[PDB]
């Protein structure tokens, strides 16, 4: 499932916002 | 709402000419706890000695932000902050600098992260969505009535309150902008699709976010999702996107408008602007004035026990405030 696949990866943690 | 409007541009209008400075001291607060950190500078639960109020103050070295280059995107944080009023954005209170950091002083939000909610919770229904998205949608039109474009619209920042309302924080890249803008800023999984391909934008940025948003809340994860960047850029742009199978039939649609790739067809950047959107099917049942007011049944509260309680907020690690007996970047910060 889309929901198993999102926990299972690298980004569902607090995001960081990119500057350079 | 216009007339509203245009009685609250003129006074921040008044701000933003005159900001204010220095209205307090280190000094008059007790550091008590770090309720979230940043790239250049933390935030701490803090007490002010002479009140006995609680409140979060936000840290920034200011040689950090030289390094990263971040200066004008500072000063336009605090005029910014300093000049709005709005039911749905945090006060700062105070702000101060030293030789070593810059302060913001700000009101203490005791219910936490939308985020950690979320993640706790798994995904949020569309009502409770809604209710959510909603208030995004009143301080959009509020915020791009001033020519201020937000930018990093996040669960991340933003903060639920005793009522069950939010409260958007962080404004490092708002900026306000008649015209189009080129900074590349934000975050990945929130990109519209102009700023990753580098063609200069304006407000639509902040309405396709918006559509990231309530996406992320209603499904429990964001539309577009890989383990890097360049991943996520890739789907962002490919002009795709698959909804869950639970998302109501007024809820795919509502997103296909504010996911609109094409910029002169999305949502919130047409003709009738924001009415596109406070008129749409999905928020038929939406009361927008008795939103404004708070006069709504927040579905869900978040409880603290007892003021200064930081139980909703997570553990960091506490590194000690350091200032240095010379001043570091007069010149670059004077107006702060
Ligand atoms: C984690 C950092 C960065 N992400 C948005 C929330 N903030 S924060 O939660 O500290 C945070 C930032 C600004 C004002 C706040 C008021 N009350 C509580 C918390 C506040």
């Amino acid at each position: 499932t889309t929901y198993a696949d999102f926990i299972a990866s690298g980004r569902t943690g607090r995001r960081n916002a990119i500057h350079d | 709402v216009k007339e509203f409007l245009a009685k609250a541009k003129e006074d921040f209008l008044k701000k933003w000419e005159n900001p204010a400075q220095n209205t307090a001291h280190l000094d008059q607060f007790e550091r008590i706890k770090t309720l979230g950190t940043g790239s250049f500078g933390r935030v701490m639960l803090v007490k002010h000695m002479e009140t006995g109020n609680h409140y979060a103050m936000k840290i920034l070295d200011k040689q950090k932000v030289v390094k990263l280059k971040q200066i004008e995107h500072t000063l336009n944080e605090k005029r910014i902050l300093q000049a709005v009023n709005f039911p749905f954005l945090v006060k700062l209170e105070f702000s101060f600098k030293d030789n070593s950091n810059l302060y913001m002083v700000m009101e203490y939000v005791a219910g936490g992260e939308m985020f950690s909610h979320l993640r706790r919770i798994g995904r949020f229904s569309e009502p409770h969505a809604r209710f959510y998205a909603a208030q995004i949608v009143l301080t959009f039109e509020y915020l791009h009535s001033l020519d201020l474009i937000y930018r990093d619209l996040k669960p991340e920042n933003l903060l639920i309150d005793q009522q069950g309302y939010i409260q958007v924080t962080d404004f490092g890249f708002a900026k306000r902008v008649k015209g189009r803008t080129w900074t590349l800023c934000g975050t990945p999984e929130y990109l519209a699709p102009e700023i990753i391909l580098s063609k200069g934008y304006n407000k639509a940025v902040d309405w396709w976010a918006l559509g990231v948003l309530i996406y992320e809340m209603a499904a429990g994860y964001p539309p577009f999702f890989a383990d890097q960047p360049i991943q996520i850029y890739e789907k962002i742009v490919s002009g795709k996107v698959r909804f869950p199978s639970h998302f109501s039939s007024d809820l795919k649609d509502l997103l296909r408008n504010l996911l609109q790739v094409d910029l002169t067809k999305r949502f919130g950047n047409l003709k009738d602007g924001v009415n596109d959107i406070k008129n749409h099917k999905w928020f038929a049942t939406t009361d927008w004035i008795a939103i404004y007011q708070r006069k709504v049944e927040a579905p869900f509260i978040p409880k603290f026990k007892g003021p200064g309680d930081t139980s909703n907020f997570d553990d960091y690690e506490e590194e000690e405030i350091r200032v240095s007996i010379n001043e570091k970047c007069g010149k670059e910060f004077s107006e702060f």
